[PDB]
RNA sequence: GUUUGACCUCAAAUCAGGUAGGAGUACCCGCUGAACUUAAGCAUAUCAAUAAGCGGAGGAAAAGAAACCAACCGGGAUUGCCUUAGUAACGGCGAGUGAAGCGGCAAAAGCUCAAAUUUGAAAUCUGGUACCUUCGGUGCCCGAGUUGUAAUUUGGAGAGGG
RNA sequence: GUUCUUUGUAAAGUGCCUUCGAAGAGUCGAGUUGUUUGGGAAUGCAGCUCUAAGUGGGUGGUAAAUUCCAUCUAAAGCUAA
């Protein structure tokens, strides 16, 4: 019926390569600020909404006050010791529940938190909670 | 306090008082909302307006 | 010489001439100090004693 | 309910073992307390009724609560408002005269 | 204390105490200047709700602004009141940070609001650390750009599908509509 | 001859003067108008005679009791105080609690919304009210320049009896003499 | 007492100390706002919530921790990229116009008030002054403030008592 | 990596029993005029008129009425990448 006749705009991307540079150095020196701790949060294993995606899950943003609880400590310290935690969601999948508190355990395990007065223990940088605690299909 | 009441009120000539009364008044009016008819005239009437010529032109015409 | 005697004068005290004070930008001078950016609530302040930012590392 | 495990029909949906969630707070949030009741009650009887409240109760009186009601929505916006506000008024005329 | 009842009653706006009290007061105001200095608030209720405090460095100007009927001009409207009440309040005191602004009062020409300014050089406000996050540069004129209560209401800035309709949500809509995005290796 | 009838005032002074005039000739509704009735010369003299007993702490009275309590600590150190209740919030509250002897409610607050409230509070709760003239005879008794409201809670035992008569005088002065027309316009 | 004051409100000072204006304006946030053009030449419409005009900021701005999305076995602040998709839909014999949630990814961060009796102690704060270890500390003093400044609580909770 | 007073029965977290649990108004919302988005019911914003409630309120735009259900908790505020 009726045709786009003015010019439009125009976005090129000649700065993709020195992105990528810049998240990379920018990774890098968070990396050192932030050393021996990871670049990232631990996060919670979710079911996706809607009917096309409920089939399989994928990370949440944190984990609920019930599963912090149930893993044994309080949101405010797991917050200071490296994990998300997400007022707003809420808890009705035992299946999801379990494998949340589960993971807690295993991250507690497998994590050692230095004493905050006394002398630090040699411990390397692990980069990725993602990567060591990986979601995983049911 | 007669004395004060008949001061204010002869400086003001200079149940309630005038003063009150006629400030009161100059502020309590009605406003109505405007209706679709009154609107439509307000279009209509900045149609006409912007559908006039200019007074050269105007001039010229009618002293031919 | 004269501008160092009136420095001299003028030392430790809280209002000084403003052509002894410090230039920098009108803007870096109209900026919070250290100690009011620096101010905190209790509330926060208790918090923040309370539960620090801990120091941890992912091998065991 | 409980899920039936297919895909269609009336409580269609996967099925998992059930948890109840803690009851948050903030879903109280219209709740009434002891000493709001006490204050709005108090400022009631202090302030007493708009123009409007005094023409509900006249037709309440005369007219009929049908036509209360009527007036009531005309003047708020809303059947469940009117509705709110003639129960109100009704509650009001009962105290006010019997009780 | 005293909150609750002074917000019940002054939610109840047509009894005749608050008629008697809207009635004297809008008079007096009309006698003064139109933008002028308020002793203290006339609402403490509403004014500490908004954000107020009894201290140095918290003051109150009061605004008479002409309605959109009664405008002089020496139909279209788009402009908010209550922003108009606020932005010449910011000019008139152009040292102070403006946090917030409540309705007072009304008659048939004029709506009457009562303005919170803050004194950002004030010691008392740049120690407080509840309140020297307006001492920044960034939020000076507030009210000129849009960035208080008022301004944010009616530039629509509110979250769901019901707030796509303002003229960020068009512009936004407009630059996805007609946006050629063309990266090296072309999609 | 004095001119102070055709005098052009300021502006600030008229308005007072037509403020003044307004309050008295408008139809003022009751709830109101109960405050233009209030204690009369001789109770308000003895009720502001007690009262004037128990006028709070001042900075350096508390410098010099502080002083004495750091010699003590290294309950007992002071001894237990008497004093007169003063803040708005605060007297709500002690109303709300009924722990409140005698509450005195300034007359002239504006905005009178704060106090406009008080004595129905006081009715439903049963807590003797009086509506004396002057916040600032008020702060006067708080070490302020004014005051909302002044109560008693506790008084001493040499005091317990001029206080019950004193409540006895307001109800046969106030309460009986100013039932029927404080709920009048 | 025809006096002497306590307050309130309103003023004044070349009063003590501060602050605003103008510039720049690529990017950012408000206000205000066309027409050319394109659609039979068009008043709807489009161009476009664009140009011009006015105001206001920063190194980013704005937005931002749900009065959200959904209708699932549910997700979970904001922003951006890829996407959804050139799809559903509309109109046209094939000219054209045209979404949003979800999904993958970049980055990740959470909090503050109001509303409470400290009432066995306005526990709070500006200023002047004197000293000091001076982006500030302490003593004294004039003040602000009870028409409410601190501590305590913020919905995820939380408070009182045991 | 060293040194200085250790702060301190001052501050904070976790367990159970019980009593509570304050949560923003000329606003929300409604009608109308203009404007904005939409094929459209309808939607956002501003002016004007009317103007709530507390087991409440907003939202879930196919026509309206009614009953349920689901989901958040407005009318106050700050915040890096």
């Amino acid at each position: 019926h009726f045709r786009k006749h003015w010019q439009e705009r125009v976005k090129v991307h000649f700065d993709q390569a020195g992105k990528k540079v810049s998240r990379r150095n920018a990774r890098a020196t968070r990396a050192a600020k932030i050393a021996p701790r990871p670049l990232d949060l631990l996060r919670p294993v979710v079911r996706a909404p809607t009917v096309k995606y409920n089939r399989k899950v994928r990370a949440g943003r944190g984990f609920t006050l019930a599963e912090v609880k149930a893993a044994g400590l309080t949101a405010a310290y797991a917050r200071t010791i490296g994990i998300a935690v997400d007022h707003r969601r809420q808890n009705r999948n035992q299946e999801i529940f379990d494998a949340n508190v589960q993971r807690l355990k295993e991250y507690q395990s497998k994590i050692i938190v230095f004493p905050r007065n006394g002398k630090a223990p040699e411990a390397e940088q692990v980069l990725s909670a993602a990567a060591t605690f990986p979601i995983a299909q049911p | 306090a007669d004395d004060l009441e008949s001061e204010l009120n002869a400086m003001y000539s200079d149940n309630l008082p005038d003063w009150f009364l006629e400030d009161e008044k100059e502020h309590s009016k009605i406003n109505k909302p405007i209706t679709k008819e009154a609107a439509m005239a307000i279009k209509e009437k900045i149609k006409a307006m912007n559908a006039r010529p200019i007074k050269k032109v105007a001039e010229a015409k009618a002293r031919k | 010489q004269q501008r160092e005697a009136v420095r001299q004068l003028y030392k430790g005290k809280k209002y000084q001439p403003k052509d002894l004070r410090a230039k920098k930008t009108r803007a870096l001078r109209r900026a919070l100090t250290k100690f009011e950016a620096s101010q905190v609530t209790e509330k926060q302040r208790k918090k923040q004693i309370a539960f620090p930012q801990r120091k941890y590392a992912i091998k065991a | 309910t409980v899920k039936t495990g297919i895909a269609i029909g009336l409580n269609k949906g996967k099925k998992v073992t059930s948890m109840t969630p803690a009851p948050k707070i903030s879903y109280k949030k219209g709740a009434a307390s002891n000493r709001t009741k006490f204050v709005r009650s108090l400022v009631r009887e202090i302030a007493g009724l708009s123009p409007y409240e005094r023409r509900l109760i006249d037709l309440i009186r005369n007219s009929g609560e049908k036509r209360a009601r009527k007036v009531a929505k005309k003047r708020l916006g809303s059947f469940t408002r009117a509705k709110a506000k003639v129960e109100e008024m009704n509650n009001i005329i009962a105290a006010s005269r019997r009780h | 204390g005293a909150y609750k009842y002074l917000e019940e009653l002054q939610r109840k706006k047509q009894s005749d105490v608050l008629r008697f009290l809207q009635r004297v007061r809008v008079w007096e105001y009309r006698q003064k200047n139109v933008i002028h200095r308020a002793a203290r608030p006339t609402r403490p209720d509403k004014a500490r709700r908004l954000g107020y405090k009894a201290k140095q460095g918290f003051v109150i100007y009061r605004v008479r602004v002409r309605r959109g009927n009664r405008k002089r001009p020496v139909l279209k409207y788009q402009r908010s009141l209550r922003a108009t009440a606020e932005e010449r309040v910011g000019r008139r005191a152009a040292n102070l940070r403006v946090l917030n602004s409540y309705w007072v009062n009304q008659d048939s020409t004029y709506k009457y609001f009562e303005v919170i300014l803050v004194d950002p050089q004030h010691k008392a406000i740049r120690r407080d650390a509840r309140y020297n996050w307006i001492c920044d540069p960034v939020h000076k004129h507030r009210e000129a750009r849009g960035l208080t209560a008022t301004g944010k209401k009616s530039r629509g800035i509110n979250k769901g599908h019901k707030f796509n309709n303002t003229k960020a949500g068009r512009r936004k809509t407009w630059k996805r509509q007609n946006t050629l995005s063309l990266w090296r290796y072309r999609k | 001859r004095n001119l102070s009838r055709y005098v052009k005032w300021p502006e600030y002074v008229r308005v007072q003067r037509q403020k003044k005039i307004l309050s008295i000739r408008l139809k003022v509704p009751p709830t109101i108008a109960q405050f233009q009735y209030t204690l009369d010369r001789n109770t308000a003299a003895e009720t502001f005679k007690l009262f004037n007993k128990y006028r709070p702490e001042t900075a350096a009275e508390k410098k010099e009791r502080l002083t004495k309590e750091a010699a003590a600590v290294a309950q007992d150190a002071s001894p237990k105080p008497y004093a007169v209740k003063y803040g708005l919030n605060h007297v709500v509250a002690l109303i709300e609690n009924k722990k409140a002897k005698l509450v005195l409610i300034a007359n002239d607050v504006d905005p009178i919304e704060l106090v406009v409230f008080l004595p129905a509070l006081c009715k439903k709760m049963g807590v003797p009210y009086a509506i004396v003239k002057g916040k600032a005879r008020l702060g006067t008794l708080v070490n302020q320049k004014t005051s909302a409201v002044a109560a008693l809670t506790e008084v001493r035992a040499e005091d317990e009896a001029a206080l019950a008569k004193l409540v006895s005088t307001i109800d046969a002065n106030f309460a009986d003499k100013y039932d029927e027309v404080k709920k009048h316009w």
